[PDB]
């Protein structure tokens, strides 16, 4: 019966909440208070990357920690040489409303997507001197909000319709589909072993997915509004979410709970980009208040601020060796920090 | 003989800091790609040049008009003073024209990276004004050796420098501002958006800045044009018309302090930049 | 300092910057428009007529080019997006205007249209964005009012005390009842607009039909007014 | 729709949750172990950073 | 991708001739191009270089005023205009393609070449071993007058393998990176002055002449090279 099914679902949710409460004996802050604080963090702008016409929605670091791809609403992907601020490539797009971009771990391809509902993949290393579209992936009904490369042939995309999809690139057909969300899916983050990934949606819930199995292993419901950004701790057993309720949150897959919330009374704007450091001690979060903040992931106190942008920060990414942090905003400027 | 130095002492002390602040405001405005930014930058530059050239003139006056600072090194100071006097009006005209083209035709101006063409026009104004003031850079009774002056005028074969300066350094930029701001008001008439509270504010702004410019640059060119036109009793006319002409420059120097107020203190963003300073 | 290959790389970057400068010249000269409306609202007919007169299975956006008096316009309408709008609407906060096409001859889904327009107007990212609303299907409205089969007072009781504004200007000249009804709908929309306008953005009403060929001219004039008020704000004139 | 949600919740609930204290210790160990290889924590001297 | 060049013939001394290089199959405008010649019995010698967009044109010291180089991007062709053709110009002029960005491989493709016959300073000199050296391993070595290591960290050393037949094809760029299509057997080594190219398993197709090249500073000196038989 439908009523019996609803009652069973409610009872099982209550049991899950009770189990989560029982498994929690001491909060992360109460245990971590006995570690010396990192103190004030002094980070300054080293380079500024001019050239994007319009506001920037997307940015992804290279695996070589020197190349950088950026996507802006004017309809361009620019590959910057971060050390010299030179432009390596200028990729014009068919759809100007691009609001996600990824850089392949090998460095041979870049992906992008947006309101066109298509995830386009470009071949950086061709026999010709130009960059050309490798393949265009179709099948999502809503706008594509995030894309991440597993390898040179597998990509994972999240879309406006309540569905994530795993794609084969050689054959345009979707290898696997991920359903279960009830709102727009906004952000996505692959595991260090590229076996699991999370999706943050507009249902204020984050789901831990299984790439091969194709099923939602876990669900995290702690936020009060839609989730805008999400990323794993470098350990690979935890992730952090930034939402419109002006609070960041750290979830743990193994505990299947919420560890800390990074919130302040003065901040009221919602976070739009989240990224950790290499040790995971710094949680850098972009905000709508024109400035990016730096949080201590172990004490939940705001260690520093990266404030140099003339409009809200949309994208944020920390390089693989941890030597720098790139920050992109709607003022059409990328800033390299150290 | 206390008045012009006293006003000069005030123009320095107040305009020079305010003109530095307007310089910073104009540069932070042009950092975003504002066409008006370069014109404002150059107008502030001319104001700083007047402010820095004034201290020689203070001692010059305090010397009862006979130069004491330089044997012959006063051509530089006369040059900078007069060239700035003309360049300020030229860039006022440019700012008015830029506003007129922004308002009257919002869909067709600017057209291609306006910083480049605006800087080209600015450098052309600087070069042409310097090359027009280049031909501009005696004692009669007792301790009267004014720097570069001609009492009476050198002659009808050379007195036409004042007429040329009056027509091509005041009347043309001022008429351009007239037409440009009148066209701005005429273009604002059809706006369904702005109420009377915005149309009347734009009316005060665009019929109050040209009035200040005229009030500051009218007496000097009026006296100069009268002198030259008549010279084309001369002795008695020079006797009577000297002590007011020499104090009209005190009014002319008030424009380099009024322009920051009417172009930086007026804009809210420049006030925010000042609060950032 | 740096090697010759680095000189060649810097020259390549300079060439890329030259290409970006040409692209900037193209980008700055074009005004972007976002088309909005319900299914019954004839925005599809409007965009088809504009495409005919002036200038892919699950695609999420449809792009339309039209040029009036040598001024370029791109008008975008979303095709495959869900019923949710609060996320992808943030991409359209730099457009010149939002064109909200509304059906005024329905009388049943019109309250939903008012709710949608209220949500668009009060959006935190859609501020300082002037909205051009097209009160579409005027001939259907006139036919339905003259027929008298359906009335408006039942859906909106405030129509009973409503009277025709003194500024009403029916150009062709018809029954004053249809004029009163259409100006009542327009005044409801304008009341929503003026409730929290705060002077940051304006709202441009138009009684139009999807068959009308003057819609492009109306959009051009409204966009010219919007750009004029933006330039007056930018040039420190007010 | 209800049946699928019930099945998914049943599948998700059948997992083993460790004590949160063990997770706290794990994050402490990860953060403290990799302290030197984090230029954001410890500002590297201006002879190894390429952005000097 | 391909590069076809023509315009080679017997020329009387003191005459003028124009070499053309027609390119097809790649983005011509994004590639800077070089002219590299070899005498019939000598090694390769760099001639000229024109950059992308024609913003940077270089010539060798021996060809500084006699030759001029120009490109036609709309026509997708490259020209070399020759003036005052002396007797020391009889060579095999090659048309070389090169691009420059972070991670690019310059000199990656070569044309077929043209044969020209004429009737009767303080630069990094690159010196090779003796030009006389299946299944074995060979370790062709080279030496540089000046250190090729730059403050950037890239040593601009290039390896070219010319078969007894067709034109040279790039093997290793910047002493460590195998070009696209080259088998994994080839490897490059060095320390800043002396460099060694190693083939881990000789085959029948590895026979030919190995030329080295430096790109630290113009002119692009090559060296005599070594022969494998």
């Amino acid at each position: 019966e439908l009523d019996q099914l609803r009652q069973e679902a409610e009872q099982l949710k209550n049991q899950i909440r009770d189990a989560r409460k029982a498994c929690a004996d001491a909060t992360l802050s109460q245990i971590t208070n006995n570690i010396d604080p990192v103190g004030r963090i002094q980070m300054r702008t080293r380079r500024t990357l001019r050239g994007h016409l319009a506001k920037i929605y997307a940015m992804h670091w290279g695996t070589d920690s020197r190349l950088l791809v950026s996507a802006s609403q004017d309809g361009k992907l620019i590959i910057w040489d971060s050390y010299t601020t030179n432009k390596v490539h200028a990729i014009p797009l068919r759809s100007s409303w691009v609001m996600t971009c990824a850089y392949a771990p090998s460095g041979n391809y870049v992906a992008c997507g947006g309101l066109d509902n298509i995830c386009s993949i470009y071949n950086l290393k061709t026999r010709e001197g130009n960059v050309r579209v490798s393949r265009e992936l179709a099948g999502h009904t809503g706008y594509l909000s995030c894309c991440r490369f597993l390898d040179d042939n597998q990509i994972v995309t999240s879309s406006g319709d309540t569905t994530c999809a795993l794609w084969d690139i050689e054959t345009g057909q979707q290898t696997t589909t991920f359903t279960g969300h009830t709102g727009d899916v906004m952000s996505l983050s692959l595991a260090p072993d590229t076996r699991l990934f999370v999706s943050g949606a507009c249902d204020a819930s984050a789901k831990l997915w299984d790439v091969r199995e194709g099923m939602c292993r876990q669900t995290f419901t702690g936020h009060e509004s839609d989730i805008n950004a999400i990323c794993f701790f470098p350990n690979g057993n935890a992730f952090a979410t930034g939402s419109d309720d002006a609070t960041c949150r750290l979830f743990d897959l193994r505990a299947d709970q919420e560890l800390m919330t990074y919130s302040h009374d003065n901040i009221i704007c919602g976070i739009t980009s989240v990224s950790f450091s290499k040790s995971g001690r710094l949680l850098l979060a972009g905000y709508d208040d024109f400035n990016c903040n730096v949080w201590d992931a172990l004490k939940a106190d705001r260690a520093g601020v990266l404030a140099g942008h003339d409009n809200r920060v949309s994208c944020l990414g920390v390089t693989d060796d941890g030597m720098a942090v790139a920050t992109g905003s709607w003022d059409s400027f990328l800033k390299i920090w150290n | 003989s206390v008045l012009p130095p006293s006003l000069y002492a005030l123009v320095f002390t107040l305009g020079l800091p305010a003109n530095l602040l307007a310089l910073w405001a104009a540069w932070l405005q042009v950092r975003k790609g504002r066409e008006l930014g370069v014109y404002l930058l150059n107008l502030s530059l001319s104001d700083l040049l007047l402010i820095c050239a004034l201290p020689p003139w203070t001692d010059y006056y305090l010397r009862r008009d006979v130069w004491g600072y330089g044997p012959g090194a006063c051509r530089l100071f006369g040059f900078v003073f007069y060239t700035n006097l003309y360049v300020g009006a030229a860039f006022l005209s440019c700012v008015s024209a830029d506003r007129y083209l922004a308002v009257a035709h919002p869909l067709r101006f600017p057209g291609a990276r306006p910083i480049r063409s605006a800087a080209a026009v600015s450098a052309l104004i600087w070069m042409l004004e310097l090359a027009a003031n280049a031909p501009p850079l005696h004692r009669d009774r007792y301790n009267h050796t004014f720097c570069y002056e001609s009492y009476p005028l050198s002659g009808r074969g050379a007195a036409l420098a004042n007429v040329g300066r009056v027509l091509a350094g005041f009347l043309l930029p001022w008429g351009v501002m007239m037409l440009c701001y009148a066209g701005l008001l005429r273009a604002l008439r059809g706006s369904a958006s702005c109420e009377q509270r915005e149309r009347r504010r734009v009316r005060r702004l665009a019929l109050g800045l040209p009035c200040v410019a005229l009030l500051c640059y009218g007496p000097y060119h009026a006296l100069l044009l009268l002198r030259s036109l008549v010279f084309l009793g001369g002795c008695a006319l020079e006797e009577r018309l000297f002590p007011a002409y020499h104090a009209s420059l005190a009014l002319a120097t008030l424009n380099c302090l009024a322009d920051p107020a009417l172009y930086c203190l007026a804009c809210p963003g420049a006030r925010g930049e000042v609060a950032k300073v | 300092t740096l090697s010759a290959e680095d000189k060649a790389a810097v020259e390549r970057s300079k060439m890329i910057e030259k290409q970006l400068q040409k692209d900037k010249q193209v980008y700055r000269a074009t005004h972007r428009l976002l088309l909005l409306g319900a299914d019954n609202s004839g925005k599809s007919t409007i965009v088809k007529q504009m495409r005919i007169y002036h200038v892919v299975k699950t695609s999420g956006i449809f792009e339309t080019k039209f040029q009036v008096d040598k001024v370029n316009f791109h008008m975008f309408d979303v095709g495959a997006q869900r019923d949710e709008r609060r996320k992808w609407i943030q991409c359209f906060n730099d457009v010149t205007a939002i064109i909200f096409v509304v059906d005024s001859s329905d009388y049943n889904r019109l309250q939903e249209a008012l709710n949608d327009f209220k949500s668009i107007w009060n959006n935190r990212w859609l501020r300082t964005i002037s909205v051009i609303l097209f009160l579409n299907k005027q001939d259907l409205l006139a036919e339905k009012v003259l027929a008298g089969k359906s009335k408006i007072e039942d859906y909106f009781p405030e129509f009973a005390r409503y009277t025709t504004p003194e500024d009403a200007t029916p150009e062709p000249g018809e029954d004053p009842r249809v004029t009163r009804a259409k100006y009542f709908i327009r005044d409801e929309f304008l009341r929503i607009s003026t409730a929290s306008g705060d002077g940051r953005h304006y709202c441009y009403p138009h009684f139009t039909c999807s068959v009308d060929t003057e819609n492009a001219r109306r959009i051009f004039n409204d966009c010219r007014d919007i750009i004029q008020r933006m330039h007056l704000r930018q040039y420190e004139l007010l | 729709q209800a049946r699928k949600l019930v099945e998914q919740l049943k599948m998700e609930a059948n997992i083993d949750r460790i004590k949160v204290s063990k997770a706290a210790a794990d994050l402490m160990a990860y953060c403290e172990a990799h302290a030197k290889e984090d230029p954001l924590l410890t500002p590297v001297p201006a002879s190894e950073n390429p952005f000097r | 991708v391909q590069l076809v060049e023509s315009g080679g013939g017997l020329v009387q001394p003191g005459g003028s001739r124009k070499l053309s290089c027609s390119a097809s199959g790649f983005a011509f405008s994004s590639f800077g191009m070089h002219w590299v010649r070899q005498a019939p019995e000598k090694g390769l010698e760099w001639v000229a270089y024109i950059s992308s967009g024609s913003g940077t044109i270089y010539y060798a010291d021996t060809v500084k005023g006699r030759f001029t180089i120009s490109r036609d991007d709309p026509k997708n062709t490259l020209f070399l205009q020759m003036t005052s053709l002396r007797s020391e110009d009889t060579a095999m002029y090659y048309c070389v393609r090169s691009i420059y960005y972070y991670g690019s491989s310059p000199f990656d493709f070569w044309g077929q070449g043209t044969t020209l016959t004429v009737s009767a300073s303080a630069d990094i000199v690159m010196t090779q071993a003796t030009s006389s050296v299946p299944g074995e391993s060979v370790s062709i070595s080279c030496r540089s007058s000046k250190s090729l290591l730059h403050s950037n960290g890239n040593t601009y050393l290039y390896w070219f393998l010319q078969r007894p037949g067709q034109s040279p094809q790039l093997l290793i760029y910047r002493m460590s990176n195998l070009a696209s299509g080259v088998p994994d057997r080839f490897s490059g080594s060095g320390s800043g002055t002396a460099f060694t190219l190693t083939i881990s398993r000789l085959e029948a197709e590895d026979v030919g002449v190995y030329y080295c090249m430096q790109h630290l500073e113009y002119p692009l000196t090559f060296g005599a090279g070594t022969k494998l038989e």
